[PDB]
């Protein structure tokens, strides 16, 4: 029943329900954690309600729900105040999902840089069955990302990825893509036709964002 | 005119809606003769009020800004919020009660976003005391005060602030100016019990043979409301017991009775 | 002798000025209208001089102003005369006196004078001279090229004389007085922090050149009252809200910045930065000289009994500022009043020293 | 006697406040504010003529409001409004761009061709927005001289009737009344001159571009040095200080 | 009085003759387009519920009222009416007269900057770097919008500015929306969150909105950290409903559904309490210091600052710079304006070295307890 995507916020989630639209030729469901987050006591409720009726009514279908913390985030037990509708809103789905009634005309996919705050009535196993990481990839993977980014420009025979790959340090797959575009906008200003490998290692170089210096008394 | 949409007439009264939250607070409408033991209080009272208002000239003829705002401090059920309504009550001024309720403030204040629409009503109804009964409190006078301290215009208003255990209250209250006159409730010995025992006593229907003094010698630690439950138990007890009248003996048990609650919670 | 030419020259101005068919066209624009016509909010706007209004009741129409009166006078999310035909825009309408402007809008006269404040100086000609100065006499900063010394921050113990500068200024200022304490900047409400300080600010550009005045900003930290919340990540907001309004963008404009604080260690730096706050100006306890200045004047306004000595106060107290000296002057008062005496005498300094001081 | 007049002259002849944009001043602090919506009346007798009348206005007290209207209203009811459109911002713009003027410039700048008599009144228009390398500035009185010049002033309404007769019938029977302004045309000008006085060199402080030589450009100076008689923007001719003198 | 004498004659001729023709002509630009248009209508505005087919019928819930089946106006092609779109209702017929758009609320609109912060890049000295990136993210792409293609890329689409408080970073901002061009957003998180649960959502996406239909924007977000920058959680969810509206900025600032040409200016002191979220690129890619001047740059300040009054030519920024180590550039504008209190405090034009000095050592020094440059340097 459905899956559940965490792991870093850059890795890469996002693209994976871009894929999955672009191929499930099922009748795609994205929705976000937020909008689900209403001011009128029934509208969380009666959204979810909606939008998992709508889904049940044009089989298949695979709604995506970005960050579940938007709707997500276990349930205290305090006094003076405390989140109700997004509480309920979770419940309310919790009581969709799963509960009363079962469903397997709709596949639910929950992503969130963050599989802590969401309830312990979420995952369970019925909900999401699927608990899926997302690591920060190696660098092959690396190598595989850049490349990805460095096919549309126009480079030219002297950009060893791999370097590159090696030289980034602990990069969220959407860094190199930093990277990818800064080396861009730098390649641009001498205003030369395909980058080269410089341009690359100042992405990296920028696309870290390790302030100033002074420090040159190092060694 | 209904249909035209034009004053068809102008009807009579509107209602107010300052007396609606005075109304809505209800704090009890007390004369002066009812709460012996509270003189010295009344007297620096009337010199920080009575007098203040009945010849601001007086305090303007000796050359002293005259004052705005008063303390009351002590016991919890003394007679303190009478002082600030007998005065009030006696000094025919708009005697305010502005606590926390969101009721009051949609009544005189459309919520406006602070404490300073509450002075509007108590200028237009000027002369008025504004009353506060026991954090949020202080603020709540605290603004007041520097509302009325030479930055405010007008004149004839005091804020009687009457809490408990003065050493609650913050630092930022007691800049030595600032609290006018500072004055303190005794607790009620014999005396001042006796006679607001006596004035207590008095409503309901008592018989003869009843000393009071013997009933405040066996009371030791009451207030100015304690001693109303005691008398209100002699009644309930003679109630129950099918006698109009109210012999001493019942007294006597009340006192108990009440000692009991005030040895309880 | 021209004058008189002149004079009369002033009053033909005034005959032709009052000197202001069109009766029925007039007419014509009462009958356009309708009787009674109708209350209703603005939303958005077209170049059609109609626009969707908004009502209570929430009809939104589609409607065109009656034109004489303008669609520019006026902005989206605004009361407009309706008809109660189509709720034709029959005009424009004026915001109607809130309640924010009044209490914010200290009118009356502030009291007291810059020649009341005993033992200050450096302190008044610093706030004066570098906002009451810019504002009377300012013709000199537009040639050093300088402007006005932004924000002024006041601060010291308990009864330094911070609140009588501000005091001072309004009693001969010229300039809209906003009074808006920091502790009424705490309200019971989610975000509510910003909403007052946009209010008094906005309420402060519109009334044009203007003192913004806050007593006791460190009550917006030094302080957590019961009824709030968030706790303390909505004050800072509030906070950040006051910084960013104080501050940054658009173009303030002549909002003049005057904050009393007692304890200036609890002051965001963001607050006391320059730009936001520059001159920052401190208020002593008095010592021996400026009490005399204090104590001779609270007491040169009253029948003080000329027999003491205002020394003996002056070298009394430890380090009694210029409050303790006041609430003497006063005790003696009721003293006086007490014991009914016209003019005050030896002891009822002293009850009141030792009455208010000790006590 | 332009708004009060004409107000109760309109209300009781479209080409009436054209004139006003004229003497300006007055083309500030309502030609400029009030200019606009002279504008946007829907005559086109007014939607005409005001854009010509903003030009002086344009280089005494231009705006940029109407500006991007202009743009708006291009199409609006009207071509010839787009005609004009293009050719008033080269109006406006050719000689007070920029600066107040500066959502005129770009419109023009992203204005070329989507008619061959667009791109006709656009190479007009952004010859205009160049004209005189794009830095012009008309004023009754050129520089800081403090006297005014019936000479342009004749030069001007004559550019009223002849562009606004050819106007009113027609698109344009001719072309070669578009510099009957030229009569007083001046540049952005700032005449800054020496103690001898036939071009030398000479120096203020600074402008935007630095100490200006002999007659050379900004516009409206209040400057450290002194010129002779009442000193002031604009020209200004140049003496220095005995010990310092230069 | 002579010249006056004149004057006053001559206003009164005006005063005299405008009463005249005044006399003589004693409503029909609009009373005639108002009675024109008072055969004209009203329409109550609806929101379509959806449209059917095999013949049309357009389904709607108007608002206080209720949903009605009802037709559309003839002049409107059955596609033009896309739900979720306010139309305007033959008021009684109840049958689509004219379509519409979109919602944006009296919140997001009252924040289009409308004028503009005149704050060319001549006041923004000692950041030929800072600014040099930010042309990049704001400035290139919105203008020369070339280049990007000859060679197919994209720019930092969005950009970060952080530096203790005083560097400059609300005048890149006012620099920008002032020689910018596009739709310059000035949105402060003060702005963002507000009472009622789930608010600020409405906010981000009016802002998102509105930036849509206007291709080419600068949103600019100055004080992030008041919005949401940190995810904490616990058994108290309290800066919970702040979180979500960040992730409501975050989802719509970067995931899923491409966003456009908004671009993005977020400008803080403390950019160490901001979630990775927001951080991470794509989201928020250029990310730009604001150093606290070293040596040339506070020269350029103080040049650019006092370049614009009247002071002793003699006297050098640069010593005076030289004893501002780690003062940011707006102190040094508290000496600039510092000495005018001075150098107007006994009686004279122009200021001396001292002045400076003194202020210098005035305000740095006097000021110094204060300054909070150094605890907002670490970020605290
Ligand atoms: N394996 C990958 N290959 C290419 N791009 C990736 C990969 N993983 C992540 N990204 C980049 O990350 C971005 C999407 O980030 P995402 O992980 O969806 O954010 P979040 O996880 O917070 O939703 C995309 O622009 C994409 O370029
Ligand atoms: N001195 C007094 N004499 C008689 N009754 C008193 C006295 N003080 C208080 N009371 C009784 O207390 C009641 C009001 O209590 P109050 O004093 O207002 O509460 P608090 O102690 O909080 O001020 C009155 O009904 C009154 O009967
Ligand atoms: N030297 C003094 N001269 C005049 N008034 C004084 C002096 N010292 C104290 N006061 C009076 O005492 C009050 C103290 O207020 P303020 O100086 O604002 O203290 P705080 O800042 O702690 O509130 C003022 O209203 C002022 O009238
Ligand atoms: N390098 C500089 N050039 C010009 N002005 C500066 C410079 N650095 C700081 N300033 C001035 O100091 C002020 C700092 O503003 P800003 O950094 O936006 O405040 P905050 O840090 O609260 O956002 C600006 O108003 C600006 O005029």
């Amino acid at each position: 029943k459905g899956v559940l995507m965490y792991g870093p916020p850059g890795t890469g989630k996002t693209l994976l329900a871009r894929a999955c639209a672009a191929q499930t030729k099922a009748t795609f469901l994205k929705l976000a954690g937020p909008q689900l987050v209403q001011m009128f006591i029934g509208d969380g409720a009666k959204l979810v309600r909606d939008a998992f009726a709508l889904a049940k009514e044009k089989a298949p279908s695979i709604i995506f729900i970005d960050e579940l913390d938007a709707i997500g985030t276990k349930r205290f037990d305090s006094e003076k105040a405390g989140d109700r509708e997004v509480q309920r809103t979770m419940l309310e789905l919790l009581n969709q999902l799963d509960g009363f009634q079962p469903n397997t005309q709709v596949k639910v996919i929950a992503a969130t840089n963050r599989v802590d705050i969401l309830d312990p009535a979420l995952l369970r196993s019925g909900r999401l069955d699927r608990k899926i990481e997302f690591p920060m990839p190696n660098e092959e993977a690396r190598a595989r990302i850049m490349q990805i980014h460095s096919r549309k420009m126009n480079v030219s025979p002297d950009v060893n990825y791999e370097e590159l790959a090696r030289c980034t340090d602990d990069f969220n797959g959407a860094q190199c893509k930093a990277v990818c575009v800064e080396a861009g906008m730098i390649a641009l200003r001498r205003g030369a036709t395909e980058l080269t490998h410089e341009d690359y290692m100042e992405g990296i170089l920028e696309v870290q964002a390790k302030k100033k210096a002074n420090l040159q008394y190092y060694a | 005119r209904n249909d035209s949409y034009t004053l068809h007439k102008i009807l009579p009264n509107k209602v107010d809606p300052l007396v609606s939250l005075m109304m809505v607070e209800k704090v009890p409408d007390s004369t002066y003769e009812m709460i012996g033991g509270l003189d010295k209080q009344i007297k620096e009272i009337k010199e920080v009020i009575e007098l203040p208002v009945k010849h601001p000239e007086l305090f303007e003829a000796l050359g002293i800004a005259q004052p705005k705002g008063v303390l009351l401090y002590g016991p919890p059920g003394t007679g303190k919020t009478l002082l600030a309504r007998a005065v009030a009550h006696h000094t025919d001024c708009t005697f305010i009660r502005v606590s926390g309720s969101e009721l009051v403030q949609k009544f005189i204040g459309e919520g406006a976003r602070m404490v300073r629409e509450l002075f509007v009503m108590a200028r237009e109804h000027a002369p008025s005391i504004i009353f506060m009964d026991e954090s949020e409190v202080q603020r709540t006078m605290l603004e007041l005060l520097n509302q009325l301290d030479g930055f405010e215009a007008t004149k004839n208003i005091k804020v009687i602030m009457a809490t408990n255990r003065i050493d609650i209250l913050d630092s930022a209250l007691l800049r030595p100016g600032r609290i006018d006159r500072k004055i303190e409730f005794p607790p009620p010995n014999e005396e001042a019990r006796l006679d607001i025992l006596k004035i207590h006593s008095r409503k309901m229907n008592l018989t003869r043979g009843i000393n009071l003094r013997k009933i405040a010698e066996l009371m030791p630690g009451a207030s100015g409301a304690e001693v109303k439950g005691v008398c209100t138990e002699a009644g309930m007890y003679a109630l129950r017991e099918r006698r109009v009248h109210v012999t001493q003996e019942d007294f006597e048990m009340a006192v108990a009775k009440v000692m009991q609650k005030d040895s309880e919670k | 002798l021209e004058r008189i030419k002149d004079y009369l020259l002033m009053e033909e101005e005034f005959i032709r000025n009052q000197e202001q068919k069109q009766e029925e066209e007039r007419s014509k624009v009462d009958d356009l209208r309708g009787t009674p016509m109708s209350v209703g909010t603005l939303e958005e706007i077209i170049d059609d001089n109609h626009a969707i209004v908004s009502t209570s009741v929430g009809s939104e129409h589609y409607v065109s102003i009656l034109s004489f009166v303008d669609k520019d006078l006026l902005e989206p999310g605004c009361s407009v005369l309706l008809n109660h035909k189509v709720h034709a825009v029959i005009g424009v309408l004026m915001d109607d006196t809130d309640p924010l402007v009044t209490v914010m809008k200290v009118e009356k006269a502030p009291q007291e004078t810059y020649a009341d404040i005993g033992g200050l100086d450096n302190q008044i000609q610093e706030i004066k001279e570098s906002v009451e100065l810019p504002l009377t006499h300012p013709e000199y900063y537009e040639e050093m090229g300088i402007k006005p010394p932004k924000g002024v921050i006041l601060y010291g113990p308990p009864g330094t004389g911070k609140t009588l500068l501000a005091k001072a200024v309004a009693n001969q200022t010229s300039a809209t007085f906003l009074r808006v304490v920091g502790s009424e900047l705490i309200q019971k409400y989610l975000g509510d922090g910003p909403k007052l300080v946009r209010e008094l600010f906005r309420v402060a550009e519109e009334h044009a050149p203007s003192i913004v005045f806050i007593d006791e900003i460190d009550a917006i930290g030094t302080k957590r009252y019961d009824s709030n919340s968030g706790g303390e990540r909505e004050i800072q907001r509030t906070m950040l809200e006051l910084l960013n309004q104080l501050d940054g963008f658009d173009s303030r404009g002549d909002v003049k910045v005057i904050m009393a604080t007692n304890r200036i260690e609890t002051l965001d730096p963001a607050l006391i930065r320059p730009g936001r706050i520059d001159r920052k100006i401190e208020f002593p306890l008095p010592d021996e000289k400026t009490k005399k200045r204090i104590f001779q004047i609270h007491t040169s306004r009253m029948t003080l009994a000329d027999d003491v000595t205002l020394d003996d106060l002056i070298m009394a107290k430890d380090d009694l500022s210029g409050a303790d000296i006041k609430a003497i002057c006063t005790e003696a008062g009721l003293m006086a009043l007490r014991e009914r005496r016209m003019k005050v005498t030896n002891e009822d300094f002293k009850k009141s020293k030792e009455n208010v001081l000790y006590k | 006697l332009k708004v009060q007049q004409l107000l109760h002259i309109c209300s009781e002849a479209v080409l009436g406040i054209a004139l006003i944009a004229m003497g300006e001043e007055i083309g500030a602090e309502m030609a400029l504010r009030t200019f606009g919506h002279l504008l946007r009346y829907g005559e086109p007798t007014l939607r005409r003529a005001v854009p010509l009348a903003l030009a002086l206005i344009s280089v005494s007290n231009p705006r940029l409001n109407i500006l991007d209207t202009l743009s708006k209203f291009s199409h609006d009811a009207d071509p010839e409004v787009s005609y004009n459109s293009i050719f008033a911002m080269g109006m406006v713009g050719s000689g007070t761009n920029n600066a107040r003027l500066a959502a005129m410039l770009r419109q023009l700048a992203q204005y070329h061709a989507k008619d061959p008599n667009n791109l006709f009144m656009v190479r007009l228009a952004q010859g205009l927005t160049h004209l005189g390398k794009g830095t012009l500035t008309l004023c009754p009185y050129h520089s800081d001289r403090q006297l005014m010049s019936q000479v342009a002033v004749a030069g001007l309404l004559t550019v009223l009737v002849s562009f606004l007769d050819v106007r009113n019938i027609i698109l344009g029977k001719s072309h070669y009344v578009l510099y009957g302004l030229v009569a007083a045309m001046q540049p952005r000008m700032l005449v800054t001159f020496d103690e001898e006085l036939r071009p030398l060199p000479v120096s203020v402080r600074v402008g935007q571009p630095v100490l200006l030589a002999h007659g050379e450009r900004a516009e409206l100076a209040t400057e450290e040095f002194l010129p002779v008689t009442p000193i002031l923007e604009g020209f200004v001719i140049l003496r220095k200080n005995p010990n310092y003198d230069l | 009085q002579v010249e006056d004498d004149i004057q006053q004659l001559l206003k009164k001729i005006n005063e005299l003759t405008g009463i005249k023709e005044s006399d003589t002509g004693l409503l029909a630009a609009d009373k005639q387009t108002l009675q024109s248009e008072q055969p004209l209508q009203v329409a109550r505005c609806t929101k379509i519920i959806n449209a059917d087919s095999e013949d049309p019928k357009y389904i709607i819930n108007v608002k206080q009222f209720a949903k009605f089946v009802v037709d559309l106006s003839d002049q409107v092609a059955p596609t033009d009416i896309e739900e979720g779109m306010r139309v305007g209702v033959d008021r009684n017929k109840y049958q689509i007269h004219i379509p519409l758009p979109p919602k944006i609320d009296p919140t997001v609109t009252m924040m289009q900057v409308e004028e503009k912060p005149d704050v060319t890049y001549s006041d923004v000295g000692g950041c030929k770097e800072q600014i040099e990136k930010l042309r990049e993210v704001v400035e290139t792409p919105l203008l020369h919008p070339e280049r990007f293609v000859n060679l197919g890329i994209e720019p930092p689409k969005g950009v970060l500015l952080f530096g203790p408080p005083g560097t400059g970073k609300t005048l890149c901002a006012r620099a920008v929306a002032n020689r910018t061009d596009a739709c310059f957003i000035r949105v402060i998180g003060s702005e963002l969150v507000q009472k009622y649960v789930g608010e600020g959502a409405r906010m981000v996406r009016e802002l998102f909105e509105m930036a849509r239909t206007k291709k080419a924007c600068l949103i600019f977000f100055d004080e992030i950290d008041a919005i949401g920058g940190a995810r904490f959680d616990d058994g108290a969810g309290g800066d919970n409903e702040v979180q979500r509206t960040m992730l409501e900025l975050i989802n719509q600032l970067d995931g899923f559904d491409p966003r456009g040409n908004i671009k993005v200016l977020m400008a803080t002191n403390r950019p160490d309490t901001l979630d990775p979220a927001l951080m991470r690129p794509g989201r928020l890619d250029r990310k730009i210091e604001f150093s606290l001047p070293d040596l040339e740059g506070r020269t350029h300040i103080f040049k650019i600052h006092a370049r614009s009054m009247s002071v002793e030519r003699d006297i050098r920024f640069e010593l005076l710079a030289r004893l501002c180590p780690n003062s940011t550039g707006a102190e040094i504008r508290s000496v600039c304006t510092e000495a005018g209190m001075f150098a107007i405090r006994a009686r004279r034009k122009i200021a001396t070295e001292k002045d400076f000095l003194e202020a210098v050592n005035k305000v740095i020094k006097s000021y110094a307890k204060f300054s909070a440059t150094p605890r907002y340097m670490t970020y605290n």
